[PDB]
RNA sequence: CUGCUGAUAAGGUCUUCAAAA
RNA sequence: AUUGGGCGUAAAGCAAGCGCAGGCGGAUUGAAAAGUCUGGUGUUAAAGGCAGCUGCUUAACAGUUGUAUGCAUUGGAAACUAUUAAUCUAGAGUGUGGUAGGGAGUUUUGGAAUUUCAUGUGGAGCGGUGAAAUGCGUAGAUAUAUGAAGGAACACCAGUGGCGAAGGCGAAAACUUAGGCCAUUACUGACGCUUAGGCUUGAAAGUGUGGGGAGCAAAUAGGAUUAGAUACCCUAGUAGUCCACACCGUAAACGAUAGAUACUAGCUGUCGGGGCGAUCCCCUCGGUAGUGAAGUUAACACAUUAAGUAUCUCGCCUGG
């Protein structure tokens, strides 16, 4: 796939993606691109699994020195998205660590909470099933 | 329900049955208005006027008063609102 | 503001001041030191009795007294009653309060507990004014 | 077409109510 | 207001910059395991709290059983932060090539105009105001023509404009010098953002020493107006305004809006580089403006140069 515009990204990997997603949702935009990091790749994989996005697709330069991830939002026929809001918890500076006992439940289970405990990012329900917790990245509902 | 002949400057949200069309050409507006009237007249059962018709009966003339000019002009009558002190 | 900013300079809470400061000062009288011990009501001795005028809207003559407490503070105190036996030199027992008409007055005199006589000719709300039950 | 031109004691009403016809 | 607030107009963004320490920080690989998660063990005195029960005529109360939190040690997890060992170019710099500027300092030069002086013509007023009067004038004023001296500021160009971080920068030239924009198949390889403390600059007024002084003019004197006028008007007028060297360090120092980074409709101008080659106009990258939906706001309004969606750092606010 060929591009024309330069691609930049913020230094904060969770909130960069969150800002991109929120702006695309508010502006009804469908496809967005950003620089690819492995945390972002895993988080997009779990978003696609949970069904908040249509597809995410990683690409590499011809010299294998740069990688960028482009993803599309899942709009219905009447063009209203599945994402309703995003809020980041573990911002730089103040990192949020919660044990299993205090693993949050987002919107009474309607939304999902992204938790990167020890096996990569992990949804709240599967984290509860595994009885182990860790860093809490963002709230998506 | 409201149907309309949107002409590139209309808000699509307000109209339900959008008909992308011209609004400045007295031939295009006539053709489309008569097509809607033809739908109405066929439903209420008289013979049609423009719909389901050949060229020899669809043909129309251009009102008086090279090619036709659908160009929007007269921007000079848009001055800055009265201001300054 | 910012986590680092609050870590460096934490949130300082606004202070709280009392409404009757003169009732919370205790003088030892042997070492001659004043300590902050809270007391509900305190005994004082009057120096000058008289009348003052209420501030803007009210118009009257309200009975005040310049009373010096068991400590070394002299306060202006309103006598809450109709008629008084204060004779410019007596022992009274002040409690907290605040009459709105007179500026500077922030204490009241309990009626009929000590040298100051109670308020007779009262059958309503007398327990506040120190009046014996008619029976 | 630009002269001059200063001040006005204090406190105050006036909305009772929609429950409802 | 960590959970849980704000700084355009209501209290609150330092006047601006260079910035050490601190806080935060691009992508990939390996190790360890300081943070993080989890298992075992020891302990966290009793009483108190919560749940259950018994006994006092039930209760209050008494008794009884269960019931957490943190620390330490040991055993695992390796996703994220920190440490270490390295690779990469996309952030930031450097080089080469295009290039626009009233960016700054030092030294020279120029022309209008005011004033004074000199020399001719001339003869009763000039000046000033709402109206006048102080004032200047037959010792020849105002006016007119020529010349000289000196000081300060640089018409037109001049803008629905340019440069700098801010204050600020506009007659001409030389010398020294600062930053910026565009394109890079080149190089270093995270060297970056913010910045308590520190340093640098900072309108005008003001200070000290020495020069300079044409015009203007605080203080001051007089004439008017006025009930009064220590003010508005007029006639004079010192400091000052000007230069060099040292201080002062404040402004409605304002976009009343800190800096950096990523994203979010469009339309109309204008300025610079680059692509084509008459101008004009088209495209790309940036600067500076207007209008304007989503979005925000108490409203006014802001609206890709945000007061919108978010992050980082600093400063500041807590009724009059
Ligand atoms: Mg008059
Ligand atoms: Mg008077
Ligand atoms: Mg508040
Ligand atoms: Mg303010
Ligand atoms: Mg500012
Ligand atoms: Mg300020
Ligand atoms: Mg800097
Ligand atoms: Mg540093
Ligand atoms: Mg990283
Ligand atoms: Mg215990
Ligand atoms: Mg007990
Ligand atoms: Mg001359
Ligand atoms: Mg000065
Ligand atoms: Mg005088
Ligand atoms: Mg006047
Ligand atoms: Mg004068
Ligand atoms: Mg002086
Ligand atoms: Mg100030
Ligand atoms: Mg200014
Ligand atoms: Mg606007
Ligand atoms: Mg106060």
């Amino acid at each position: 796939i060929t591009t024309t515009k330069p691609i930049k990204a913020h230094f904060d990997p969770v909130a960069d993606l969150l800002t991109k997603i929120n702006n695309a949702r508010k502006a009804k935009l469908m496809t967005v691109t950003t620089i690819a990091s492995k945390l972002k790749i895993a988080i997009l994989e779990i978003l696609v699994k949970e069904g908040y996005l249509a597809n995410f697709q990683v690409l590499e330069n011809k010299s294998k020195t740069k990688r960028i991830v482009t993803f599309n939002l899942k709009y219905t026929q009447r063009r209203i998205p599945s994402i309703n809001g995003v809020k980041q918890i573990s911002k730089p500076g103040l990192r949020i660590y919660r044990p299993f006992e205090k693993l949050p439940l987002v919107l009474n289970g309607l939304g999902i909470a992204i938790i990167s405990t020890s096996d990569g990012v992990m949804t709240d329900k599967v984290a509860r099933l595994k009885k182990i917790g860790g860093e809490i990245l963002a709230y998506v509902w | 329900p409201v149907v309309a002949l949107c002409n590139t400057n209309t808000n699509p949200e307000l109209v339900d049955f959008i008909i992308p069309a011209n609004n400045h050409q007295p031939q295009s507006t006539c053709l489309l208005m008569n097509l809607l009237a033809d739908a109405v007249a066929e439903a209420k059962a008289m013979p049609t006027m423009f719909a389901y018709k050949p060229d020899e009966e669809i043909q129309i003339e251009i009102p008086q008063k090279k090619q036709i000019t659908s160009q929007r002009l007269n921007i000079t009558r848009n001055p800055e609102v009265l201001t300054r002190e | 503001a910012t986590i680092a900013q609050l870590i460096r300079k934490p949130r300082k809470k606004k202070k709280v001041k009392s409404k009757s400061p003169a009732l919370h000062y205790n003088l030892n009288l042997l070492n001659k030191k004043v300590t902050n011990v809270y007391s509900p009501l305190k005994r004082g001795v009057c120096t000058r009795v008289g009348t003052m005028t209420p501030k803007k809207p009210n118009s009257a003559l309200r009975k005040y007294a310049k009373v010096r407490l068991t400590n070394g503070f002299e306060v202006l105190t309103y006598i809450p009653g109709e008629g008084h036996n204060l004779q410019e030199h007596s022992v009274t027992l002040l409690r907290g309060g605040r009459v709105k008409d007179l500026p500077g007055v922030r204490y009241h005199i309990v009626r009929g507990t000590l040298d100051t006589v109670g308020v007779e000719k009262r059958r309503q709300q007398r327990s506040a004014y120190g009046a014996k039950k008619p029976k």
